[PDB]
């Protein structure tokens, strides 16, 4: 799929992901949710080759849910991100690699800190205040470099995110049909229904 | 005694007891008769039922258009061995465009049964078979024992009380061999032969099973009212 | 065919004993006496060359074996079992260490690998335990000199000095009286020869005794010159003449 | 008492199956002898053809393992041939892998290791044979190395194997006690064979015809067996002095 | 005790009782023989006629390996067939790699090693047959006999089965009275006689004679069955000698 | 065939017990006693070497106490060779976890893994079980200080104080008597040594017949330190507590 | 591989290894399951021979298989871990392939199938474990309670007990539990579960564990003090 | 000990004969074939009153035209049923048709003797396989762990089998209706059962060409039980 | 490079009547511009009143027919000499063809 954005503010992580799905020359769906809840305080968005994205995300989801039941304990966002990276680093040297890029947004309940991890299909992990995959960063990083502060509120984070989407909508040739926005904080995961 | 725990153990007199016990299962089985002339070969089998509500266990199995057998002992083992014959008959046709010789079919059964008598873990086959067929060298009748021994005969019988039918055929040898170009008379001789092994019970319509193969006759099985003619 | 013995031949009895290990230790007890003594600047290992026939050339049968340039071994018990263990011990020193780290393993880790092989023969399917106890002497840079015993169970213990086999009980008592922490290598060789004389019945000379040391580096035995850091093996087998010279001052 | 059926330890620390394999060694009732010369190694063995229907040329317990290595066996012929075929295969594989002819002592060790495995692994039985390997090695010179069912092996100045091994052993012991050397001081192999036969005659106390013996000779770069007529020539020379 | 319950177990004697019990099965079987002649070999076997219902000349016992080797055996017939099937595989792979047909001594060891292998493990049973075999190769004629232990030797004459002693005695006479040798056609006649003389040990049931031969002159070094007039001529010679 | 010689190591008795597991436990009861005591500010591991010799090199010797990683250690009771097989597996498992999640392995997860391996040998494979009982002493940021034990059955349980090996019945009674929840490491050290001194089959408890170790947060600030005691250090703590 | 047939028929038509596995269950601590009108409660015995135990970290007797299903057991503790792990893996595998969580009946059928497989597979012995599996199916308010055993048979129960002295507590449940009117509330259901264990347990201190499972993935474990209040109220009514 | 695939001196496989003893201990199952359909009935036999009897599933659907009843170690039947269902639907995939009852039974019986040292022992359960096809019509088969299967007009298996079979000997005739067969199964079940027969501890089922395989409701069976009581009291 | 496929030409034609059916095909076999045979049968009686022709690459066509004829034989063995209906034969052939989805039978089949 096309565009996935992420931003870590003071007390939460915000993920924005496009709604479009295209086969051939036709847009089959304009309300697709490119994300899976890995645990109550960990969300993963994804983008890459057709089919591989969902299969990979659901496979990761199943493994983390299995861990949660076995230990009766939620893994830290850092631990989950490391598990995901290893699976992708394992995948890249397989017969047929999984062509999937992800952002992992989580709230660490132990440290009381939001955390955003960017991982590409090769297994390249980086912790960031804000991140993106593909061409999305080419348009948005200049705005984020300018406006971003670490003490921003969730509402200020959403306003800066709106500005990023507006820039994408102006200068990108592709129509990605807007974005679904989700917030990850101490209370869990919720969706912003109006954006 | 101490040497009958498995098939891999000779007794002090050089006997294989597990094979002999497998041979015993054949004697418990229902009687079946085989005989041939120069033109045709016939199988006759006495089918057995569990009770009056039950059906009569089938005894004869077709292997190819020109070959088939009758069984006596463990029926599932006959299904395995007949399936193997079906495959071998079929391998000969598909690869060599050649109908499998009855003698070679016997050699293949012998070798398959033998492997089970020399290795640990497995067991001998618990069934005896009478194979009939018509190939390029005329009509044939074989007797298979799960020891591995296969024997070509003019006529024979296996199962419970089989000695009576075997004696009859030994007397009638010169007569029934000459029954050429007459299937009904050859079957009559087989039905009369199997009758020598009967006690108390007699041949009824759903009791008797007959099969025949010959020069211009594919292997066909007769059951039900089709054998009422011969009762 | 196929190895159909996939089950253990060594099992716990009601009393908690592992019978085959105990019986293996009994086989070690019947074996010829061998010993090891550790000095401040070296280690010595020794045993009797019990020749089966005088027509047999006892030089061809080596009871004391080089495992690495700085590690040697001797045994008590079943010779053939020892021979194959030496073959495996030599190989495992390369495959599980030298081909990875580019240097020979330290004494304690090679012992650990040998021990593992002997433990597996005590638990794996369709095999009996090894019928030997090993004494492994060696040197390495960070641990210095060391002496280890390895039993049929796979258990191993470090020793200052010890003995195994026929007259081990008497030999260990003899060593307790003579051993101290200030012994030089020559003093340890002397004590080794004294201790070993008690267990030997017949002839006692350089041709009937097998003795090796772990000591100073031997550049003369290296086989090449030009690399300063390569100074030669510390393992050296004493000659028949070298033993006899020390038997005159006995 | 299943500790006597397979190769596991008895309470005494013994392997009874190995001990019983040693007893099978003498089932043929044949005695063998091996000695070393200056340039050669000689091995002799009794030959017994009881049945007149047998082809005596095919009755043999001496084997040509490689061009340089010869092997005499003490034990039943099936196990003997089993060991012979394996030794031949191992000798050939060695030359292919390492680029030089397998030494006599190295082959002996290899076959001894294989025998050791049969004493430790339960599913494999020991071979009821004693294998005596002979050659003129390019490094060690004349060589005699002997293997048994225990997996034991060692080099020998001379050796003997069979029911009456002790009588032959002591006879050889007494000779080497006089001469005070590790070999037969003789130039030609013909005279070393004569020595071997003579000392077997003295030890066993029996006379030999040409068909009663079997002889193998190892020289530099070849091992070969003697024919009946070659042995007869040897027996004539012994009788004439 | 218990040493005879499992194959590949040495008794305190140093014996393998299971192999010795396999020999008992061989001794129980019908008589078979082999005769080495001037330029080849002759094989003959006793076939017991259990019943009149047996088709004459159909239940063939002697088997060919490759085109130049004949095999006959006494004891458990299926075990013999298994051994010949292996022999045919061994002969095929030899010819495949080396081009030339397998020499008889080479072939003899292939069977020997295979039979011996079935005395090494308790997971297999020893062979219940003694096999007499041989033929003609580049070095001439060869006759062999192979026992359940894997033991085999070369022979001038060979015999096994229930009437082996009677046969052996007759074979020993031929060796003594013919040091210069015996012809192929003579060996066929003598083979018939010996089987008839050996039939006194199985005298209850009547029997059928079966003979085969390989000869450099008479069969071009190929294995063939003795048929028709030559077979009847041998039967007549045999019947004349017993009377 | 081979069936004749199979002991059948993985079967139930008529009473529903596993023969080999029970006999393995009988073996372990003759092994040197090992004790573990958990306190609020650390864990103590104490263990008795079996009838030693004067010629045994003690300072380089290790038969009882092993290090699995920086946070977790174990005390052994039973066959040392069997224990080393399992220890090396546990060391690998801890490193696999660290490589995967980039965090030190939680104590229980490591314990469960080893106990599952032991369980397998009682249910399948036809092999004898490991004649070993472990005391696991460890720390992680979820449950803090933890003591566990596992035995040849593959069953594991958590403890405040526990003993394995010889005289566990007597040793557990003494621990149950003097142990309290608000106890500290220095007190637990004293309890461990006093318990061994009374339960020991030897005439007197000395430094050369002991292995000792502590896991303390007594490290500079929020972190954990493992201390495997040296022979001279065991001699000093024996004098301090007033045993020698 | 080790292929030995350990579970086999005897002349009288019994598989002794499976029957001896039931004896291991008889030795295990008592477990009880009671389903009310809108809930299920799982009670478990803890033998008080083991004191100085760390109850924080000691493996709990009741295990969550998924967010809506739980599993308790009686018998060999080590054996139970293998069934629980397999069950947990299958639960996630079902969600991944069918996009619905397992039903309680399905999960039970899987666990029972594993137990059965170990009664006619070579080289393995049966599980010395019987299980009680309880929960609520997705989008369903009808309580579910099943039992399994080493042989591999399973069935549904209004109330059931397994383990040592289970004969006694089953006797209690058979006369006290009414099908026409089951425990209407959570209190009544827990009270009946505690009462049943008090017939066998000994002391009502730390020896009783209770786990309440309600619809829509609502699972909680009661504490010592909460259970102790039930123990107090029961005996005070009994003194009359 | 001894081999799993060992023959006795009488020529029987020990393990197969011992599995038959386990089947004799099982709960009673009865089948009756008529020209209007085949009826299958079973004894549930709950071990306790707290056990919810409706969860006892001893009658099972294999296909729309084939049903199955079991007796013995019922846990062993699950893999046999799974194989039967797979075989039935797989044949429908390959040949676009219903599978013959005999062919289905043969496929199940092929598993029977696949044991040795494959599974470690024979199955400890017998099956009554009832169904209908166009070629041979309404059929009832009895599948044993020996690998043998007999066709039956009527058959009983389980603990009260020989007593029930003797009763089926007298009662069965070729002109039986479906209703008559239903009452006849209930009659014989009531005779051999320990506890008193009712709709909760006994279950009925049938297979007809029109409606296919159907398990009867407890309300429907209850009426047939009441109809039975009245007709027995009628004379 | 080795090309495992070929083209043997030919043409076939099937027409269904009310109570009958025909299956026709020419008898010419060819490679490129050469004639192999002027009479090489292409339409076969496969048993059970079914006729079949696999047109395209003769080697694959002969193998398919040979396999189906075999399938008919085993259908009789396994299902009590039951007649194989035309619809059941069609479905069976679908599975024979798809067994080589990744190395196809290069034929256009008609029954
Ligand atoms: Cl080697
Ligand atoms: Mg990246
Ligand atoms: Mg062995």
């Amino acid at each position: 799929m096309d565009i996935i954005l992420g931003i870590r503010v003071q007390d939460s992580v915000i993920l924005a992901s496009s709604k479009a799905v295209t086969r051939g020359i036709s847009v089959l769906k304009d309300s697709d949710d490119k994300t899976r809840q890995l645990s109550p305080h960990t969300l993963m968005s994804f983008a890459g080759e057709a089919g591989d994205t969902v299969q990979f995300a659901e496979y990761i989801q199943a493994n983390i849910q299995l861990y949660s039941i076995r230990e009766d304990y939620e893994l830290s966002p850092q631990a989950v991100s490391s598990f995901v990276r290893q699976e992708l680093a394992k995948s890249i040297r397989s017969r047929r690699p999984y062509q999937v890029n992800v952002l992992i947004g989580g709230y660490d309940k132990k440290k009381n800190k939001p955390e955003l991890y960017q991982i590409d299909y090769l297994g390249t992990k980086v912790e960031l205040p804000y991140g993106a995959h593909g061409y999305s960063g080419f348009y948005t990083f200049s705005l984020l470099d300018h406006h971003y502060r670490p003490d921003m509120t969730t509402e200020e984070g959403l306003d800066l995110l709106k500005l990023c989407v507006q820039e994408l909508e102006k200068r990108m040739p592709m129509d990605f049909k807007g974005v679904i926005v989700k917030i990850v904080d101490k209370d869990g995961i919720r969706q912003v229904d109006d954006f | 005694n101490n040497y009958d725990g498995d098939t891999v153990t000779f007794s002090p007199t050089g006997r294989l007891f597990q094979v002999e016990y497998a041979l015993e299962a054949i004697k418990q089985g229902s009687v079946t008769v085989g005989l041939r002339s120069n033109t045709h070969a016939v199988l006759v089998a006495l089918k057995r039922n569990a009770d009056e509500l039950s059906s009569y266990q089938k005894k004869i199995i077709k292997c190819d258009e020109h070959m088939g057998l009758s069984l006596a002992g463990l029926a599932p083992d006959a299904r395995v061995l007949s399936n193997y014959l079906r495959q071998q008959c079929n391998y000969s046709s598909l690869v060599f465009n050649r109908k499998l010789a009855v003698e070679r079919a016997g050699h293949l059964l012998c070798d398959k049964a033998q492997k089970n008598t020399q290795s640990y873990g497995g067991r001998p086959y618990g069934v005896g078979l009478l194979i009939i067929g018509y190939d390029k060298s005329g009509a044939h009748l074989l007797e298979f024992q799960p020891s591995g021994n296969v024997t070509e005969l003019y006529g024979t019988a296996i199962g419970a009380r089989s000695q009576g039918a075997k004696t009859y055929l030994e007397r009638t040898l010169d007569t029934f061999i000459k029954i050429d170009g007459n299937p009904d008379e050859l079957i009559k001789a087989g039905v009369e032969a199997i009758s020598q092994s009967l006690r108390d019970e007699s041949l009824t319509v759903d009791n008797l099973s007959i099969a025949i193969v010959g020069k211009d006759t594919p292997f066909t099985i007769y059951d039900g009212e089709a054998v009422a003619k011969y009762i | 065919m196929t190895d159909r013995y996939s089950f253990s031949l060594t099992t716990f009895s009601p009393s908690g004993k592992l019978g085959q290990i105990d019986y293996a230790l009994t086989a070690v007890k019947q074996g010829v006496t061998s010993l090891g003594i550790k000095a401040t600047n070296g280690v010595v290992i020794a045993t009797e060359k019990k020749s089966s026939s005088p027509l047999a050339m006892s030089e061809t049968l080596s009871k004391v074996s080089l495992l690495t340039p700085d590690i040697g071994a001797v045994y008590s018990g079943m010779g053939p079992d020892y021979r194959v263990l030496v073959d495996k011990s030599r190989k495992v020193a390369h495959t599980s260490y030298k081909r990875i780290y580019g240097e020979y393993p330290p004494t304690k880790l090679l012992v650990s690998e040998v021990a593992k092989i002997m433990q597996e023969a005590t638990q794996s399917g369709g095999v009996r335990p090894f019928g030997v106890s090993l004494l492994i002497a060696g040197h390495d840079e960070f641990n210095g000199f060391s002496l280890y015993q390895v039993d049929p169970s796979g258990s191993y213990f470090p020793w200052k000095a010890t003995a195994i086999g026929k007259g081990s009980v008497a030999a260990k008592t003899f060593l307790e009286k003579r051993w101290n922490d200030e012994l030089e290598l020559e003093d340890a060789i002397h004590i080794a020869l004294l201790t070993l004389k008690e267990s030997v019945e017949g002839e006692f000379n350089g041709d009937t005794i097998e003795l090796a040391i772990i000591g100073d580096e031997n550049p003369d035995l290296l086989g090449y010159t030009g690399i300063p850091t390569d100074k030669g093996p510390r393992f050296r087998k004493l000659t028949s003449q070298e033993i006899n010279d020390r038997l005159e001052a006995l | 008492g299943y500790d006597r059926h397979i190769t596991i330890f008895s309470p005494e620390g013994r392997l009874y199956q190995v001990e019983y394999a040693f007893k099978a060694t003498n089932q043929t009732n044949i005695n063998s002898l091996a000695v070393r010369g200056k340039d050669c190694t000689v091995v002799i063995s009794q030959k017994k053809v009881p049945d007149k229907l047998l082809d005596p040329t095919t009755v043999s317990y001496i084997f040509c393992i490689s061009r340089t290595i010869g092997m005499v066996v003490n034990g039943p012929i099936p196990d003997a041939r089993n060991a012979a075929l394996r030794a031949k295969a191992e000798a050939a594989e060695f030359r292919y892998k390492y680029g030089y002819d397998m030494p006599c002592d190295v082959l002996a060790k290899r076959m001894a290791n294989l025998s050791q495995i049969y004493t430790q692994r339960a599913y494999m039985r020991p071979l009821g044979v004693i294998l005596t390997f002979v050659s003129v090695d390019e490094e060690l010179g004349p060589s005699i190395y002997k293997t048994d069912p225990a997996g034991y092996y060692v080099g020998y100045k001379a050796t003997a194997t069979g029911p009456k091994q002790q009588e032959i052993t002591t006879n050889l012991e007494n000779h080497f006690k006089k001469s005070k050397i590790d070999h037969i001081n003789e130039e030609s192999w013909e005279k070393v064979v004569e020595f071997a036969i003579t000392h077997m005659i003295d030890a066993l106390g029996t006379e030999f015809s040409k068909n009663d013996l079997e002889v193998g000779v190892a020289t530099k770069d070849k091992f070969f067996t003697l024919s009946a007529e070659n042995i007869e020539e040897r027996l004539v020379a012994i009788a004439e002095q | 005790t218990g040493y005879d319950l499992s194959n590949s177990v040495f008794s305190p004697d140093g014996r393998n009782f299971q192999v010795e019990y396999a020999v008992k099965a061989v001794e129980n079987g019908t008589t078979s023989i082999g005769i080495k002649c001037n330029d080849g070999v002759v094989f003959a076997v006793e076939k017991l006629i259990t019943s009149k219902l047996l088709v004459p000349q159909k239940n063939v016992k002697i088997q060919v390996v490759d085109r130049h080797i004949g095999c006959v055996y006494s004891g458990l017939i299926p075990d013999g067939r298994h051994l010949v099937n292996r022999g045919r595989e061994e002969a095929a792979s030899f010819k495949k790699l080396y081009k030339t047909p397998i020499p008889i001594p080479a072939f003899a060891d292939r069977l020997g090693q295979y039979v011996q292998a079935h005395t090494l493990y308790n997971s297999v049973r020893p062979f219940g047959v003694s096999t007499i075999f041989g033929g003609v190769d580049k070095n001439g004629a060869h006759l062999y006999m192979l026992e359940p232990s894997g033991s085999y030797w070369g022979y001038k004459g060979a015999a096994t089965g229930k009437g082996r002693q009677s046969a052996k005695a007759e074979l020993e006479k031929l060796v003594d009275h013919h040091p210069e040798g015996l012809s192929a056609r003579e060996a066929v006649k003598q083979a018939a006689k010996i089987i008839y003389l050996a039939h006194e040990d199985n005298k209850e049931k009547d029997f059928e004679l079966e003979i085969s031969w390989c000869s450099l002159s008479e069969t071009n070094g190929l294995h063939k069955f003795v048929k028709g007039d030559l077979l009847q001529e041998a039967i007549d010679f045999a019947q004349k000698e017993i009377n | 065939g081979s069936r004749r010689y199979d002991s059948r190591t993985t079967i139930f008795s008529p009473e529903g017990r596993l023969y080999q597991v029970e006999y393995a436990l009988e073996s372990i009861s003759h092994a040197g006693t090992a004790i573990g005591i958990m306190a609020s500010d650390g864990i103590v591991l104490a263990a008795e070497r079996k009838v030693t010799s004067t010629l045994l090199e003690q300072d380089t010797s290790t038969e009882k106490l092993y290090k699995l990683n920086d946070k977790i250690a174990v005390a052994v009771a039973g066959l040392t060779a069997d224990a080393e097989i399992l220890i090396n597996t546990a060391r690998i498992h801890a490193q696999n976890y660290l490589k995967t999640y980039n965090e030190d392995i939680p104590v229980e997860i490591l314990v469960r893994r080893l106990s599952d391996i032991k369980q397998g040998y009682t249910q399948h494979g036809g092999l004898r079980p490991f004649g070993v009982s472990f005391i696991y002493a460890g720390y992680d940021d979820r449950y803090g200080y933890q003591l566990y034990t596992s035995n040849p059955s593959g069953n594991y349980t958590g403890w405040k104080a526990i003993s394995v090996g010889a005289n566990t019945s007597a040793a557990q009674t003494l621990l149950q008597m003097d142990y309290k929840d608000d106890m500290k490491v220095d007190d637990a050290i004293e309890l461990a040594l006093k318990t061994l001194s009374k339960t020991t089959d030897s005439s007197a408890l000395t430094y050369d017949r002991l292995e000792f170790a502590t896991i303390r947060k007594g490290a500079n600030d929020g972190e954990v330190y493992q201390k495997i005691f040296k022979p001279q250090e065991i001699k000093d703590i024996l004098v301090k507590t007033g045993i020698t | 591989g080790y292929d030995r047939a350990l579970s086999i028929f005897s002349p009288d038509g019994h598989i002794f290894q499976v029957e001896y596995a039931l004896e291991a269950v008889k030795r295990g601590t008592c477990a009880v399951g009671v389903k009310g009108k809108n809930c299920v409660v799982l009670g478990c015995e803890r033998r008080s021979t083991l004191k100085l135990q760390d109850t924080r970290i000691t493996p709990s007797k009741v295990s969550k298989i998924d967010s809506h299903v739980v599993l308790s057991f009686s018998g060999l503790n080590a054996d139970s871990r293998i069934l629980i792990e397999k069950a947990r893996v299958e639960a996630q595998s079902h969600r991944l392939t069918l996009e619905d969580p397992v039903t309680v009946e399905y999960l039970t059928r899987y666990v029972a199938g594993v137990q059965q497989r170990y009664t006619q597979s070579g080289g393995v012995r049966p599980f010395g474990v019987s299980t009680l599996i309880a929960g609520f199916d997705p989008r369903d308010d009808e309580p579910k309670l099943y039992q399994t055993e080493p042989s591999g048979i399973y069935s549904s129960w209004s109330a059931q007990t397994i383990g040592r002295n289970s004969k006694t507590v089953r006797e209690f449940l058979e006369k006290n539990y009414d099908r026409k009117e089951p425990p209407a509330t959570v209190e009544e259901c827990v009270k009946l579960t505690v009462r049943s264990l008090l017939e066998v347990v000994q002391t009502g201190a730390k020896n009783i564990e209770i786990t309440v499972v309600k619809p829509d993935s609502d699972i909680v474990a009661l504490s010592s003090e909460e259970i102790n209040q039930y123990v107090t109220q029961i005996e005070q009514e009994k003194q009359e | 000990d001894r081999g799993v695939s060992t023959f006795s001196p009488e020529g029987r496989l020990f393990q197969v004969e011992y599995s038959l003893e386990a089947i004799k201990l099982g709960s009673t199952a009865i089948g009756i074939a008529t020209k209007e359909g085949v009826v299958l009935g079973v004894e549930k036999r709950a071990t306790s009153p707290l056990l919810e009897s409706d969860s006892i599933e001893k009658i099972v659907e294999i296909d729309r035209h084939i049903g199955c009843a079991m007796s013995g170690l019922t846990a062993d039947a699950r893999s046999m049923i799974e194989h039967a269902r797979t075989a039935a639907v797989t044949h429908n995939l390959y040949y676009d048709e219903d599978i013959n009852v005999e062919s289905l039974t043969q496929s199940v019986c092929d598993l029977a003797l696949r044991f040795g040292e494959l599974m470690s022992r024979p199955f400890g359960v017998a099956l009554l396989i009832a169904g209908h096809d166009a070629d041979d019509g309404y059929q009832l088969f009895h599948a044993e762990p020996s690998g043998t299967f007999y066709r039956y007009n009527a058959k009983a298996i389980g603990s009260g089998s020989e007593g029930a079979q003797a009763e089926l000997l007298n009662e069965w005739h070729s002109s039986l209706t479906l209703k008559e067969a239903e009452l006849l199964v209930l009659k014989i079940l009531k005779q051999v059962m320990e506890e008193k027969l009712d709709e909760n501890n006994a279950q009925l089922s049938c297979i007809t060409k029109q409606d296919g395989f159907k398990i009867y409701d407890n309300e429907k069976t209850a009426e047939l039980i009441k109809e039975l009581k009245e007709k027995e009291a009628a004379e | 490079q080795f090309n495992p496929y070929g083209d043997n030409g030919g043409t076939i034609l099937g027409i269904a009547g009310e109570d009958f059916a025909v299956l026709a095909g020419d008898t010419r076999n060819i490679t490129d511009y050469s004639i192999n045979s002027r009479y090489e049968p292409k339409v076969f009686d496969c048993g059970d009143n079914i006729v079949m022709s696999a047109n395209g690459f003769a080697a694959d066509g002969d193998a398919l027919v040979k396999r189906f004829k075999n399938s008919v034989k085993w259908y009789h063995f396994d299902h009590n000499d039951k007649k194989l209906s035309i619809n059941s034969a069609a479905r069976n052939i679908q599975h024979l063809l798809y067994s080589r989805r990744f190395f196809p039978y290069y034929v256009y089949n008609i029954i």
